[PDB]
């Protein structure tokens, strides 16, 4: 992550207790000054950092990180300068949801950069609470009941993401075949707009694994674009307008590689 | 072991003199049976399931006032000794007839080096109800410690404060000296208790 | 036919970082023809069962194993000054087995 | 020689939060004498 | 001295949703008359 | 050792390699 808000993220390798390691960016010496790498780690003082529901989430939306603390009845956070201040425990006024599972928690429709849990899928829309890393009572609602349901976490040649083809900057509701994507527009809270299919996707259904794709927005648009793994290429799909999708460009692959099931493609500002 | 595991009031099955010479002490084992199967038989018949409760409480929180002079010497590395208000557990659960101890866990709001073995350790002092080897418990993981490499249930073999009556006095000390310890925020306990009805 | 084997609940709810709730339910009477069984005292509210490690295959019985399913129950919060405005609702969770 | 030791299923499906689906499957028969 | 106590495999594959992969492995012979 | 895949119709062209793994144990 990028803790120390270097507006690029450094490798903080972390094995145990303690084994916080910050391998950082750093500009590489000679040359123009675009020239950039990861400089050797580097260990300092930390929580205990465990049994916790770990992560170096920003919980209040600074865009400053704190350490989640959730520990069975355990519950706040610390917060962490760029400076490596871990700052002393915060309890919350802490009032967070029941974590009854991760199963389709929500982030983004509460607003940008209050991102909070729902656990919903068909005929039902439980409420966002946080604001600024409290919370209000997580109500329930719905949307009419003509509309078409979003559901995440069926493996079936398909998938389902918080993820904005539309390029609006909402992380739109988005449910993708071996043949097809819906995207339902963003109505608030508890509420959601009928969706919208967006053509051009496809693969082979005999052999679409859904886990070959890859999310990113490409173009730079807000739109995010498609990439799908072959052993030997990806296909990449741009969005058109977040209306439909150009042909896929095909991308050959370094030579001798093969793409396989222990490969993790990424994109990265490194 | 019958008698403290269940707390049955005053009863016997034991008794000396079972041992004689005219008879070269030849019942006595036979008279030993039977008196394990009287114990037997109260153990199946008294071992109903009991109530189970699981508390938690912040040291500040309990300290109130005093709480910034005793994190003081705390971090001064002194000794703290304080007492546990049952009254809080009548106030949780005021329905209960009876309550001991099954188990306890401490956490620390803290900040640790990678391989930082916080040093230190608690004892209790004394416990109330009528309810030493088992009264101290030295600890170094400190996230969600309980002094024992591999925690579990049903050891045949008792807990460290297993049975021990709720309302108690209790002793904590930090031991490794060179540690910082302006770290530290809070400590948090955890209690597991049963009661009866 | 139908007899219950166990029983957990859970509360969509806030709580308190070392907030432990304090509620006890209890079984007034069960259908079927089917006290130190019939009540249990809960505190962790996500997935509660009041016990501090559920298994099954206890060499005692559970808190309503084998009680009638038609059956009517009581249940009360007991910490007093506990806030209670963030709760939702409850959901029951029954394990129950039959015959054919 | 092939004989059957266990099964499961699974469906694609969404189901609400706390909708308890409710089906059973039975054999009816089966091939060499099992 | 040295004895095989266990065994496993992994491959670097792609694999259909519900595709059961389906080979085997035999040992021929070994040294040291095991 | 011998090795063989036995379904005929699933295809291969995916296959880069294969990685053994084995424990054993051993005297001094």
């Amino acid at each position: 992550i990028d803790l120390y808000g270097e507006g690029t993220p450094g490798i903080l390798y972390q094995e145990t207790p303690g084994a916080w390691w910050y391998k950082s960016p750093q500009r590489q010496i000679g040359g123009d000054s675009n020239a950039v790498t990861y400089g050797a780690m580097k260990a300092l003082p930390k929580i205990p950092r465990l049994q916790e529901g770990a992560t170096l989430m920003d919980i209040n939306g600074d865009g400053r990180l704190d350490w989640v603390i959730t520990s069975a009845g355990v519950r706040g956070f610390h917060s962490i300068h760029s400076t490596g201040e871990w700052t002393h425990f915060t309890p919350l006024n802490t009032l967070p949801t029941e974590y009854f599972h991760p199963k389709a928690q929500l982030a983004d429709l509460v607003g940008a950069g209050l991102s909070d849990l729902v656990l919903i899928g068909p005929k039902s829309v439980r409420l966002y609470a946080n604001q600024q890393g409290n919370w209000a009572p997580a109500q329930d609602v719905t949307q009419a009941e003509n509309v078409s349901l979003p559901v995440i976490g069926i493996d079936s040649r398909q998938l389902v993401a918080f993820a904005d083809m539309l390029g609006s900057g909402q992380q739109h509701l988005v449910e993708i075949t071996a043949d097809s994507v819906k995207c339902w527009p963003n109505m608030g809270h508890g509420r959601f707009g009928q969706p919208l299919t967006l053509e051009g996707f496809s693969q082979p259904q005999t052999s679409f694994n859904p886990d070959r794709v890859f999310l990113a927005d490409i173009d730079g648009s807000g739109t995010n674009d498609i990439i799908y793994a072959h052993s030997e290429c990806l296909e990449i799909y741009l969005n058109e307008s977040g209306n439909r999708f150009s042909k896929p460009i095909s991308l050959l692959l370094p030579d001798g590689v093969n793409f396989d099931n222990t490969c993790q493609l990424q994109a990265a500002d490194i | 072991s019958l008698l403290y595991e269940l707390n049955l009031g005053e009863q016997s099955f034991v008794g000396g003199g079972g041992w004689n010479d005219l008879y070269q002490g030849l019942m006595a084992g036979e008279t030993l049976k039977l008196a394990l199967m009287r114990m037997e038989r109260v153990y199946v018949e008294q071992n109903s399931r009991r109530q189970e409760i699981t508390k938690t409480i912040s040291l500040k929180a309990l300290l109130g006032e005093s709480w910034p002079a005793e994190l003081n010497k705390l971090k001064q590395k002194t000794p703290i000794n304080f007492n546990l208000e049952e009254q809080i557990f009548v106030e949780d659960y005021q329905e209960l007839y009876q309550r001991r101890i099954k188990s306890v866990s401490v956490s620390l709001p803290m900040l640790v080096g990678p391989y930082e073995d916080v040093c230190a350790q608690l004892t209790q002092t004394s416990s109330s109800y009528s309810t030493q080897p088992n009264q101290q418990i030295s600890l170094s993981t400190g996230v969600n410690d309980s002094g024992l490499f591999m925690l579990n249930f049903d050891d045949e073999r008792f807990l460290p404060f297993e049975g021990s009556g709720v309302d108690s006095s209790w002793r904590l000390q930090f031991t490794n000296l060179k540690q910082n310890l302006d770290s530290l925020n809070d400590v948090i306990l955890h209690v597991k208790y049963t009661a009866a009805i």
